[PDB]
RNA sequence: ACGAGUGUCGUACC
RNA sequence: AGUACACUACU
RNA sequence: UAUAAUAGUAGUGUA
């Protein structure tokens, strides 16, 4: 996934939470990984 | 045509025969007594 | 100023026979001064870049 | 330069003379020592130093007395190797066996009784260069490289060396390099293995290996050397011997090694002489050959010891992947270049690059380089 | 002898 | 027995 | 954002 909105991450991980939830930040993480009740925000960087 | 002995050589082998003999030399074959004077002579000649 | 090595003066002062055209002695002022003034020859390898 | 036309003004191409081993003689050190002493004292004819050589053979003679020589050497070596630190404060005591004043294994005093004073002076002053003169403008004397006669002489010398050294040793090679890496070299390339085996089968490899071993033995023995002791150095070959004349110990600065090669051969003119033969005399059972005294720095001796590797590498690199070349010619060129420890070949190896590459190039001032920079030193 | 050299050297010294 | 540019060895 | 790092000794190749 690329530039997935954080609100989409919240909705996918927690479908039960309703809209009008706490306002997700402007951050658009590159990827997210949910395992063992832990959410990892993954961002790719190509720099020296 | 080969250089140091009869036969035919490839261009790579020809360049090898041209350039390898330089490495047959032995370091430290000079004598200080004469090379000191020779180097001084050439330096002072250029300066003059 | 380029300083001539001590051993070079050692084996140049013990010749016992004057050289035909001694470039070393001319520049050294008849072996009066070990140093020789070098102007245009920046020394080998010093100014590579 | 001072151009010379005489063939006798040549300097040695290789500071060594070699002759094939004798299968009919034992390879024991004492037997070879006795044979060398007898052959030196059995020299016939008249010459400047022949009396000196016979007297030296008399000095290195143990006669029928042989067992206590081995006992003496073993007893001294056992005490010498029993201490990590060099044995000091104790003086080595000479022990005459028969006509030989043996100080150490293969180390003998100059028996002034055996030698005439004039002969000893000739051997030490005019032959070994020891004590010559005391504490003339000229120019560097070099052979005429473009002379037809000089080039013919050089070609004849190379042809003779190729003739003598191309013959097989008659023995299975069985050496360290082969037994330890033959499988790897053979799997990498069959032809390389075949070329290496051919190198080991010929007399070039035996000659250079014997010379390297002899130089190593000379370096080993020369550390315990005194002003009145001449050492005997031996190699695997039972016909090649070395006389190590008195000189300063190696550990000091500018230390040099003085040695002379002796070769015993059944028939005369069957020796590899790379311009370093003093004289071929007739002794019992055959002909002895004595080379001119050679003085060498420690760096040159180190290169000489390392020379078998250089020879093998050069031969295999020139013959690599080339079926149109004759291995004998490559080995003939490599024997001389590998053991070249003089500046004469140094003055030729480097300018060859520029000369041949400018000749092969499109635009080049090869004429200017040859005229103003190419300065052969032959 | 050998090494070096179109620089007088190394070459053990009394 | 120096300047630089490296590579490889040992502590 | 193609830029921050550098023990001592020895050997080798290069200019």
């Amino acid at each position: 996934r690329n530039d997935v909105p954080f609100i989409d991450i919240i909705l996918d991980i927690r479908p039960e939470v309703d809209p009008l939830t706490i306002d997700a930040p402007h951050i658009t993480p590159d990827n997210y990984l949910y395992i063992n009740n832990v959410l990892y925000i993954i961002d790719y960087k190509v720099s020296v | 045509t080969s250089i140091w002995f009869p036969g035919s050589v490839t261009l790579k082998e020809y360049l090898t025969q041209i350039y390898l003999p330089f490495y047959f030399n032995a370091k430290g074959l000079h004598e200080k007594h004469h090379v000191m004077v020779d180097l001084a002579k050439t330096i002072l000649e250029i300066e003059c | 100023e380029l300083i001539l090595p001590d051993e070079l003066l050692f084996n140049l002062l013990d010749q016992k026979v004057a050289y035909q055209n001694d470039i070393i002695a001319t520049m050294t002022n008849q072996l009066n001064s070990n140093t020789v003034l070098i102007k245009r020859n920046w020394l080998q390898g010093n100014f590579n870049y | 330069r001072e151009i010379s036309k005489s063939l006798h003004d040549q300097k040695p191409s290789i500071h060594f003379i070699w002759g094939a081993h004798n299968p009919g003689n034992s390879n024991n050190a004492t037997f070879k020592l006795i044979l060398l002493s007898k052959s030196l004292q059995s020299i016939k004819g008249i010459s400047t130093y022949t009396e000196a050589f016979k007297s030296l053979g008399k000095m290195m003679d143990i006669g029928d007395k042989a067992i206590e020589y081995e006992e003496f050497c073993m007893s001294l070596k056992s005490k010498a190797r029993s201490s990590w630190k060099q044995i000091m404060n104790k003086k080595l005591e000479p022990k005459q066996i028969n006509n030989a004043l043996v100080l150490w294994e293969q180390q003998f005093m100059i028996n002034n009784d055996l030698i005439d004073k004039s002969e000893k002076l000739k051997l030490f002053k005019n032959f070994c260069g020891i004590g010559k003169h005391k504490q003339e403008v000229s120019k560097p004397k070099i052979l005429d490289f473009d002379d037809a006669n000089m080039y013919l002489a050089s070609l004849t010398m190379m042809e003779q060396s190729k003739k003598i050294l191309s013959k097989s040793n008659g023995l299975k090679p069985d050496n360290f390099i082969l037994n330890e890496f033959g499988s790897r070299i053979k799997d990498a390339n069959k032809e390389t293995y075949d070329n290496m085996h051919k190198i080991f089968e010929t007399g070039y490899w035996q000659c250079i290996s014997d010379f390297s071993t002899l130089m190593k033995n000379i370096l080993s023995v020369s550390q315990y050397n005194r002003h009145n002791t001449f050492r005997i150095a031996m190699c695997a070959n039972n016909n090649v011997f070395a006389i190590v004349f008195p000189s300063a110990d190696i550990k000091t600065k500018k230390a040099t090694v003085v040695y002379s090669i002796i070769v015993l051969h059944k028939e005369e003119e069957n020796i590899f002489n790379p311009g370093c033969l003093h004289g071929t005399f007739k002794c019992m059972n055959g002909y002895i050959s004595i080379s001119r005294a050679i003085r060498l720095d420690k760096e040159r001796c180190q290169r000489i010891v390392s020379s078998p590797g250089l020879f093998l590498t050069t031969c295999l690199l020139f013959k690599h992947d080339n079926p149109t070349l004759v291995m004998s010619d490559i080995m003939n060129f490599s024997i001389y270049t590998s053991l070249s420890i003089t500046k004469s070949v140094l003055s030729l190896t480097e300018p060859a690059r520029y000369m041949i590459m400018n000749s092969l190039a499109i635009s080049s001032n090869v004429k200017d380089y040859i005229a103003e920079k190419f300065s052969p030193y032959t």
